[PDB]
C-alpha cells in the first residue's frame, strides 16, 4: 500500500534503481554514497598526488617566506609579490643527494641560478667571460659525476690501454688521461691531450688534416687513436669520422658531455652550444632531466617550449614547473607570459589546498598577477579556513603575508558568530 | 533505505541528507565521524535536493520535495524550527539553490509542472515570491546559480544576477534578473536528445571564461564554455557518453573537476587537459 | 611473475602463453580448466606476442621475443618442436601475426630495429624472408594483418594482401604486396603524438566498410575507416584518451567490440552506438 | 699538475670561482692573467683577511 508510489514515483520520473550521486563541497571533499555511513554518505575526501615530503613541516613555508617582499596589489589591499629571491638551490637542503629530484634541482640550480664572481672587477669583456665559464664547468663537473660510475666502471673492462685513454678523455680527465698515455709508450698523444683542453687550429686542422688522410688504404690503425683525434678536429659528431655510432652503450649525457668539452665547435652561447647536441641526438622518453635542457636550449622560445613540453608529459612536478617559472621570473632569467604563470600558479596553489596546507596555498597565491582573482581567492581561502590559520600555525601566517586587517576581522567574526548558533 | 541528495554546510561542520522516506536528517562530522542532530519530518513525499545557506544569515538550510512544497529550517539555539514554508507550485519540486550570498538570501525553485520560483528574503519573516511560469515544457529538475561577479561612489553593485536551468524538455535555459524586477530567458541551450538531469555551474576561479555542465537520459555530459563578448555564444563540448543515464554533476572547487554521477552506480572524476579534451582521473567508489 | 601477451588456439583448444621469463607455456581448457602441456623455452630475452597458425597446416605457433630471435613449434604427435628459427633482425621483435590462411602460410614480424620480415613458408622446411628495412623510424611495436578479401577461370584469386602496423615514430603505415614481389607502403597515418603501441585490423563482418584500431603512449584510441574499397581515405575517429597509455587493443568477432587493454590496469569493452559515437559497455575484472 | 682533482675539490667545497680560474690555468690569456694581478695588487690595501691558499693560487695564474 506504500510501495505502489515509490514505484510510480520512482517512474512517473524515469529514475532507475540505479540512481547514484555526489558532489563536491567547500573543503574540497566529495560525498559519495556507499552504505558505510550512519546515513550512506561516503564522506571520502580528494588526493593531492602532490608527493614531496618537505612541503609538510613550517619550516619550510615560514623559512622560505623570509625570502620574500609582499606589497599589496595596484587596485586593492590584497597582497601580492614584489621581490623574491628564489633559487632552485634553496630547495636542495630539504632533499636527499641520492634521489633524481636531487638532480632535476641541482641541474636548474646550475642552469639557472645565477652565477657571480666574489669579487669587484669589471672588465665587463672579463666578468661577463667568467660567468661564462663558470657556468660551464659547474655543469659539466656535474655531469662528471652521472657518468662517473658509468664510465668508471667500464673501465676495468679494458685489455687495450689506448681505449682507456679515450675512456679517461670522456670523464674530461686529462690528467690521468695523459699519465696514462706516456706510461703506455704512446706519448705523442700526452701532447695533443695537453692541447685539447684549448682552442689552436694548428693542431685542429693537424688533427682532421690526417684524419683524411687516413681513410686512403692506411688501415691497422686503432679506432681509439683516430676517436681521440677526433675529438681534436673540433665537431666531433659531424665529422668526417664521426663519433656518432656511440649511441650504442653510452648514456646520451656521456656524449653530450663531449660536445660540451671538445664539441666547442664554434665560440658562442653555451644555451645554443647544448641545444646543438639536441638536434644530432634524441633523448630519452619520460625524462626530468632530459626535459629540463631542452627548456634551458630553447633559449627565447622558453615558454613557448614550456607549453608545448607539458603537453606531452607528466615527468614535470606541478610544484616544479611553478617554482621555474617563478624562479626565471624574478631574476630576469627568462621569458615568461602572465597568463601562463598563473595558470600555473592555480595549478600548485589548488594541491596545497587539497592537502588542507592553505599556509602554503595563500602564499603561492601570492603569486597571481590578476588582482581580481588573487583578491578572489584569498578572500575565499580565508573565509573557509580562519580557525585552521590560527592560533599554532606559527601564530601569525596572515601579518606575515601582509592580508587585509578588515578581511581577517571579518571572516573571523563570521565564524565565531557561525558557531556561536552551534553551541 | 535510498538516499536522494546530501550536501555538506558551509565551514564542513554538518551534513544534512534526505532520503525517500520523507525525513530531512542534519548529521554533524566533526573528525570524520557522522552523528545525527535531528530529523526534520515534514514533507508528504520523498525528498529531492537540499542545500545550506550562507552562514551570513544564520543557519539556514532548505529541502524541497515531491509533495509540491519546500521548506525553511532556521536555527535559534538547537532550535530547529522551520520559519517558513512554501508550496507556491502544483508539481513535485526536483530542485533547490541558493543566490551567491551578495544578491542577498534567494531561493530558487524549479518544480516539475514547469514553473520556477524564487523566494526572496524581507526584514522579518516575509517573503516576496517572483514566479516562472511554463519555463520548461514538461517540467524542470535542475537550477544552478551564476557566479556572483562584479561589475566611483557609495553603492553595492547590481549584479548581472543570473542562473542556468535545465529541465524536461531538453533546453537547459539561462535566466536574468531584468533590470526592472522580474527574470527573463536570456538563452536556451538545445543539444541533448532527452531529459536533462543536472546543470552545474563552475565556480570562477576568478577567470571570466564561465563553464557549465550538464548530463541527461541520453547519457552524455556537455560542457558549454562561454566567451561573452557582450552576446550569447554557448558552445557545448562532449565530456563522455555512457550507454546509462547519468544522474548528477558537481563541479570541484579549484581544479574545476567534475564529479560525474550516474551511470553504472559508479562515480568518476575529470579534468579538461592542457589539451582541451576532457578525462577521467579516476573511479570513485 | 607476469605473462606478457597469451592467445586462444582457433577451435578453442589450447590457449599458448608467455612471459618475461622467456617461456613459452601451451596450456589446455577443457571445460574451463587450465592445464600446462609444454614449456617451450628457447628464448635468451622475455617473450613478446604469440600467434597460432592456421589448424590448416597442422598445429604451429610461433613466438618472438627481446631476443632477437622468432621461433615456430611445430607438432607431431605431442611431438613440439620447434620446426624453424629466425633471427633476421637486430633488435628485439615485438610482434608477430599470421596472414589470413588463403595468403598461404606467411607471419609478418615487426623488429625493433625498424624492419619487418616476412616468413613465406615452401614445400619443405624451408622459409623464404622478403624483409622491409626502416619500415618506421625507431622501431615498430605491432603488426596486423588486412582481412583476406577476395578481388571466369581456374584460378585461387589474387589478393590485396595488406597489412597494417604502428611503431615508434607514432605513424601507423598501411602496406601491401606489391604485384612484381616486394611490400611498399600504401599510406602513412600520422594522428598519435608519442609511440603507437598496437594496431588491430577489425574483421570483415563480410562488409565492405574495413576498419582499423590504434593505442599509443598519447593515451588515445582510434579507430581508422575507410568510407569505400579502392579510395585512399583513411578518416581517424577518436575512441577516447586516457590519463594513462594504452597497451592493448583487439577486435571482438561479431560485433565488432574493441577490448581495451591500458590505462588503470583495466580493461573495457566498446561497440559503436547507432549514433557512430563508441561507448563503454562495461569494466572487466 | 692535477688539474681534475685540484678543479673538483673546489665545487665541492663551495668554492667554485677557483674552479673557473684553475680552468683558464693551464692556457696563456692575459685578460686573466691581468685580472689575477690586478687583484693582487688591490689584496694588499687594508683587507689582509684571504686564505694564503686563495691567494697563492691567483699568483699561480700571474705568470
Amino acid at each position: 500500500d506504500e510501495i505502489d508510489n515509490a514505484k510510480l514515483i520512482m517512474k512517473e520520473r524515469r529514475f532507475t534503481a540505479s540512481y547514484t550521486f555526489a558532489k563536491f563541497s567547500t573543503g574540497s571533499m566529495l560525498l559519495t554514497k556507499d552504505i558505510v555511513g550512519k546515513s550512506g554518505v561516503s564522506i571520502k575526501r580528494l588526493p593531492t598526488e602532490l608527493q614531496r615530503k618537505f612541503l609538510f613541516d613550517d619550516v619550510y613555508l615560514d623559512k622560505e617566506i623570509e625570502k620574500v617582499t609582499i606589497e599589496a596589489r595596484k587596485s586593492n589591499p590584497y597582497p601580492q609579490i614584489s621581490e623574491s629571491s628564489l633559487l632552485f638551490k634553496d630547495a636542495l637542503d630539504y632533499m636527499e643527494k641520492t634521489s633524481s629530484d636531487y638532480n632535476l634541482w641541482k641541474l636548474s640550480s646550475i642552469l639557472f641560478d645565477p652565477v657571480s664572481y666574489p669579487y669587484k672587477t669589471d672588465n665587463d669583456q672579463v666578468k661577463m667571460a667568467l660567468l661564462k665559464k663558470e657556468r660551464h664547468c659547474r655543469l659539466t663537473s656535474w655531469i662528471v659525476s652521472q657518468i662517473g660510475p658509468e664510465i668508471e666502471e667500464k673501465i676495468r673492462n679494458s685489455s687495450n690501454e689506448i681505449e682507456q685513454i679515450f675512456l679517461y678523455l670522456l670523464l674530461n680527465d686529462v690528467v690521468r688521461a695523459s699519465k696514462l698515455a706516456i706510461e703506455s709508450k704512446n706519448g705523442h698523444l700526452s701532447v695533443l691531450i695537453s692541447y685539447l683542453g684549448s682552442n689552436d687550429p694548428r693542431i685542429r686542422d693537424l688533427a682532421e688534416l690526417q684524419l683524411q688522410k687516413w681513410s686512403t688504404g692506411g688501415c691497422s690503425i686503432d679506432k681509439n687513436i683516430s676517436k681521440i683525434y677526433k675529438l681534436l678536429s673540433g665537431s666531433p659528431f659531424e665529422g668526417l669520422f664521426s663519433l656518432k655510432e656511440l649511441e650504442s652503450e653510452f648514456s646520451w649525457l656521456c656524449l653530450l658531455n663531449l660536445t660540451l668539452c671538445y664539441g666547442q665547435i664554434d665560440e658562442y652561447s653555451l644555451e645554443s652550444l647544448v641545444q646543438s647536441h639536441l638536434d644530432k641526438f634524441s633523448l630519452p622518453y619520460d625524462d626530468p632531466i632530459g626535459v629540463i635542457f631542452q627548456l634551458y636550449a630553447a633559449n627565447e622560445n622558453t615558454e613557448k617550449l614550456y607549453k608545448e613540453v607539458r603537453q606531452r608529459t607528466n615527468a614535470l612536478d606541478v610544484q616544479f614547473c611553478w617554482y621555474l617559472i617563478q624562479t626565471l621570473r624574478f631574476n630576469g632569467t627568462r621569458v615568461f607570459s602572465k597568463e601562463t604563470s598563473d595558470e600555473a600558479t592555480f595549478a600548485f596553489a589548488a594541491q596545497l589546498e587539497f592537502a588542507q596546507l592553505h599556509g602554503h596555498s595563500l602564499f603561492v597565491s601570492c603569486f597571481l598577477n590578476d588582482d581580481k582573482a588573487a583578491e578572489d581567492t584569498i578572500k575565499r581561502l580565508v573565509m573557509r579556513e580562519i580557525t585552521l590559520l590560527r592560533a599554532s600555525t606559527n601564530d601569525h601566517i596572515l601579518n606575515r603575508l601582509k592580508i587585509p586587517s578588515q578581511l581577517i576581522f571579518n571572516a573571523q567574526a563570521l565564524k565565531d558568530r557561525y558557531e556561536g548558533n552551534y553551541l | 533505505d535510498m538516499i536522494h541528495d546530501a550536501q555538506m554546510d558551509y565551514y564542513g561542520t554538518r551534513l544534512a541528507t534526505c532520503s525517500s522516506d520523507r525525513s530531512v536528517k542534519i548529521f554533524d562530522v566533526r573528525n570524520g565521524g557522522q552523528i545525527l542532530i535531528a530529523d526534520l519530518r515534514g514533507h508528504e513525499g520523498p525528498v529531492w535536493q537540499v542545500a545550506w545557506a550562507h552562514p551570513m544569515y544564520g543557519n539556514i538550510l532548505a529541502s524541497c520535495s515531491y509533495d509540491r512544497k519546500v521548506i525553511i529550517w532556521r536555527e535559534e539555539n538547537g532550535t530547529w524550527e522551520k520559519s517558513h514554508e512554501h508550496a507556491g507550485h502544483d508539481s513535485s519540486v526536483n530542485s533547490v539553490c541558493w543566490a551567491p550570498h551578495d544578491y542577498g538570501l534567494i531561493l530558487a525553485c524549479g518544480s516539475s509542472d514547469g514553473a520556477i520560483s524564487l523566494l526572496t528574503y524581507t526584514g522579518e519573516g516575509q517573503w516576496e515570491v517572483k514566479k516562472i511560469n511554463n519555463a520548461h515544457t514538461i517540467g524542470c529538475n535542475a537550477v544552478s546559480w551564476a557566479p556572483a561577479v562584479v561589475p566611483p561612489s557609495g553603492q553595492k553593485p547590481n549584479y548581472i544576477k543570473r542562473f542556468a536551468s535545465g529541465g524536461c524538455d531538453n533546453l537547459i535555459k539561462l535566466w536574468k534578473e531584468e533590470e526592472d524586477g522580474q527574470w527573463k530567458e536570456e538563452q536556451k541551450l538545445e543539444a541533448h536528445s532527452d531529459w536533462v538531469r543536472d546543470v552545474a555551474w563552475a565556480p570562477s576561479i576568478g577567470l571570466p571564461t564561465s563553464t557549465i555542465a550538464s548530463c541527461s537520459q541520453d547519457g552524455r555530459v556537455f560542457i558549454w564554455t562561454c566567451d561573452d563578448a557582450s552576446s550569447n555564444t554557448w558552445s557545448p563540448k562532449l565530456l563522455h557518453k555512457f550507454n546509462d543515464v547519468v544522474w548528477h554533476v558537481s563541479w570541484s572547487i579549484t581544479a574545476n573537476i567534475l564529479a560525474v554521477s550516474g551511470g553504472d552506480n559508479k562515480v568518476t572524476l575529470w579534468k579538461e587537459s592542457v589539451d582541451g579534451q576532457w578525462v577521467c582521473i579516476s573511479d570513485v567508489n
